[PDB]
RNA sequence: CUUGAGUCUCGUAGAGGGGGGUAGAAUUCCAGGUGUAGCGGUGAAAUGCGUAGAGAUCUGGAGGAAUACCGGUGGCGAAGGCGGCCCCCUGGACGAAGACUGACGCUCAGGUGCGAAAGCGUGGGGAGCAAACAGGAUUAGAUACCCUGGUAGUCCACGCCGUAAACGAUGUCGACUUGGAGGUUGUGCCCUUGAGGCGUGGCUUCCGGAGCUAACGCGUUAAGUCGACCGCCUGGGGAGUAC
RNA sequence: UCGCCCCUGAA
């Protein structure tokens, strides 16, 4: 899960402005964050095959994003990469 | 077939047999048999298969209704 | 945090205990930055049926808003005390302090058409203080 | 419909003749059932199905029958004026308009079927399984489902009377 | 009838009421009265009576039965019943309205009857 | 007159309330057989949305043992 | 660029998933009490169980498995599938105003993940039911259906195998095309003065028009009318077998 | 509810 609050951070941070409502940058970025702590979630779980489907889908999200951001804005994409921990 | 309610007035007959009706229904002759999900549930889309249907059979009786054949 | 609402079932013979364990439960949970919004109770009301043998049992409510930090501990309590009986905990959906039937019982005591004794009224006064004091 | 032999000009002709059967309670009865059309080498084309206990008058009954289905159908020349590629019944029909100085070119019901019409210089196909009784529903796919010149062309003089209105 | 009678060798036991348990079973009909302190006073059956077959859980085979259970606590004087009709089978009513008509009254209707939330598992039975 | 923006009645003789439903013995004991089962719908005549905020409040209570399920046993 | 797609905000409902607690009913065992000659089963029977005191019935204790009703073409999930109650962690769907991103999309051989039930390995657990098995019965025979017992197994944990009439026998996605009634769930409006009256979305049944089909029927959730991509079939038996 | 099988061919 993702808080309202920490969704509100991400924002300020990550694309063009702050208060972007949701923008390429910004859209990856959310699915990061939700994605490195439910690595715990199945951590403290073996199978729990519906959530692990969920987990699957941000995670082709994020790739998907990404990849029309390379072909916008080389500069733009790897900047966002340095700053986030996912970029497989 | 029975329910905890009691019956305390003078009877040689009383009624139990809607007491039947608050208890009773199949739920004590399904000890003796096994079924699977696919059997009991296919039954109760019967007895809503009747009550569709009976919107449909009164367009039907009207006609016959009309005249006099009884 | 969120809301909480810890009802459970004390001993019945041990109510008089009652005011000075809610004390101890409801201390802890404001200091964690917590709020207890009201204390109620639902008396010695006679069981439907046995649990843990006994002919009747005591009921207590709670609505407080903690952190789960400190709903932990005060589950382990419950579930390592045998003067209490069953317990059990409801939470969200703003608070049923008013407005439920839960709070529909508490408020025929005050009035004197009792659901359930004179005594319970005056406990759920005292809670909502937190200047509680053994019956 | 309306008649389709007429005197002086009646093109009498038959296509299916065969017994069919139903089982009865005591045996099994025999009905002498056959499919016919009546032309008239200028279309005006049909088809019945009669019942009876001899061959004879299951021709009588189906001739009758024939009148009962006549379909309409107006072209120039010796040659169907549209193809027509549609499908009634599992036997598939195909129908394409041709020159003239060739044959009708069809063993199967659509060699007299297609003679009957006014037509008789049509290239025809049919595909799928071998069953004279449904390449009879060419009837279906080319004598009643057409285009014509004139047709075509009142859709191309309707559109312009549209602009003019507004 | 054929039922047998009975008699019992105490008349200390007495409560002036007592259960009237009843199990109507499709392959047979028990009926025992036991007091309302929950110990036994009478007890018959279908079989004692000389039933057989299926013929066990017939509205008579459970008349004879509750009858003969009636000779068996006759003489502590009882004349209450706290029927607890039971099983899927006949034979329930036909022991209540025999017992009214044999010197004792209902006073009572309660149900215990086992009613599973299948924490056990049923057989097939019967299959030709 | 105009935008007063809610009925007056959600009380019918067949259907049930809204909003509220929570556990306290007297109020959920009306809904339920007195046998210790609870009620089907499809006599009672209720749809569903009631049927599901009922039913809620009548377990959680039933096993705070307020209401009733040792009656084969009582 | 925004109509496709996606995100943000606010709510909405549900047996979605995983984990941990908790209640009672029922069966069973064990213990005690009461009472006596039957019990049980069946179409009849018999095996089995009872004076060493059963069956039933009552009281106490214990354990395993499952949660009566609830409950419904009711709901949720991609599918398989998922039901007492509670907490924790967590996924999906939908609607409402707006707000933003700006084709970022669609499908997919390979590849990767998920798999009912049985099965297998390893360790726990064992009430009931039940392959196997043993008596009895029915039958000419009865290695069965039937009856009385009953072992593996079913159950829990972990891993593995990956099948099913894995079904809607209906690939997935997008787009369209008469309608009617019911069910279910949001939300706007209307002396909301009516539990509702009128809308408009999401999901779900039944009916049926056109059209399609060889017919049965399908029928706006298509087997109708189109496109995109993939999968498969190409007579049956031989054989889902051989190599 | 009382088990219960078996039957060369063209009119």
């Amino acid at each position: 899960s993702l808080s309202t609050e920490a969704t509100a951070k991400i924002v300020s941070e990550f694309g063009r402005d702050a208060n972007d409502t949701g923008s390429t940058e910004v859209q990856v970025a959310l699915l990061t964050a939700q994605i490195n702590h439910l690595q715990g979630h199945f951590a403290e779980h073996k199978k729990d095959h519906h959530s692990r489907r969920g987990l699957l889908r941000m995670v082709s999200q994020r790739r998907k994003l990404l990849d029309y951001l390379k072909r916008k804005d080389v500069a733009r994409y790897t900047r966002l990469i340095e700053r986030l921990g996912l970029r497989r | 077939p029975v329910i905890k309610v009691r019956e305390n007035e003078p009877f040689d007959v009383a009624l139990r047999r809607f007491k039947r009706s608050c208890e009773k229904a199949g739920v004590l002759a399904e000890v003796r048999r096994r079924e699977f999900y696919e059997k009991p549930t296919t039954e109760r889309k019967r007895a809503k298969a009747s009550a569709v249907k009976r919107h449909a059979k009164k367009l039907a009786r009207e006609n016959a209704r009309r005249t006099r054949l009884y | 945090m969120r809301h909480y609402e810890i009802v459970f079932m004390v001993h019945p013979d041990q109510s008089e205990q009652v005011p000075g364990m809610i004390e101890r439960y409801t201390a802890a949970i404001t200091g964690a930055e917590g709020k207890i919004h009201r204390l109620e109770d639902w008396g010695r009301r006679q069981l439907a049926y046995p649990i843990n043998k006994l002919h009747k049992a005591h009921y207590v409510l709670m609505n407080v808003e903690a952190p789960q930090e400190v709903i932990d501990e005060l589950e382990t309590t419950f579930r390592f005390n045998d003067a209490v009986i069953r317990s059990m905990v409801m939470r969200t959906k703003h608070a049923v302090t008013e407005a439920s039937p839960m709070v529909k019982a508490k408020d025929e005591r005050r009035e004197r058409r009792d659901d359930f004794a004179n005594e319970t009224a005056d406990d759920a006064e005292a809670g909502d203080s937190e200047e509680e004091e053994e019956e | 419909a309306h008649i389709e032999k007429q005197a002086g000009e009646l093109q009498e002709k038959l296509i299916a003749v065969n017994r069919v059967s139903k089982t009865v309670k005591g045996g099994r009865i025999f009905s002498f059932t056959a499919l016919t059309v009546v032309g008239d080498g200028n279309g005006r084309v049909g088809f019945g199905y009669g019942k009876a206990r001899e061959v004879p008058a299951a021709i009588q009954k189906a001739m009758e029958k024939a009148r009962r289905n006549m379909i309409n159908v107006a072209l120039n020349n010796g040659t169907l004026q549209h193809p027509v590629k549609g499908v009634h019944t599992g036997s598939r029909v195909f129908m394409q308009p041709a020159s003239e100085g060739t044959g009708i070119i069809a063993g199967g019901a659509m060699r007299a079927v297609l003679e009957v019409a006014g037509v008789h210089n049509v290239l025809a196909k049919a595909y799928g399984s071998t069953n004279p009784i449904n390449v009879v529903r060419a009837t279906i796919d080319g004598l009643e489902n057409m285009n014509s010149p004139e047709m075509v062309a009142a859709k191309r003089g309707k559109s312009v009377e549209e602009i003019l209105g507004k | 009838a054929k039922a047998p009678i009975r008699a019992r060798k105490r008349v200390r036991k007495q409560v002036s009421d007592g259960v009237a348990h009843i199990h109507a079973s499709f392959n047979n009909t028990i009926v025992t009265i036991t007091d309302r302190q929950g110990n036994a006073l009478g007890w018959a059956t279908a079989g004692g009576s000389g039933f057989r077959g299926s013929r066990k859980s017939t509205p008579f085979a459970a008349q004879v039965a509750a009858e003969r259970c009636a000779d068996a606590v006759k003489e502590y004087g009882i004349k209450n019943l706290e029927v607890m009709v039971k099983g899927p089978g006949p034979g329930r009513e036909s022991t209540i309205r025999a017992l009214n008509a044999a010197g004792f009254r209902i006073t009572n209707i309660t149900d215990v009857t086992p009613i599973p939330h299948n924490g056990c598992r049923p057989p097939k039975k019967r299959r030709v | 007159a105009r935008y007063f923006r809610r009925r007056k009645f959600c009380r019918f003789t067949a259907e049930g309330v809204q909003e509220i439903d929570y556990k306290d013995i007297a109020t959920l004991k009306n809904y339920i057989t007195e046998s210790g089962k609870i009620v089907p719908s499809r006599i009672t005549g209720t749809r569903a949305k009631y049927q599901r905020q009922l039913a809620r409040a009548i377990k959680r209570a039933r096993y705070l043992s307020l209401l009733p399920y040792t009656d084969r046993h009582q």
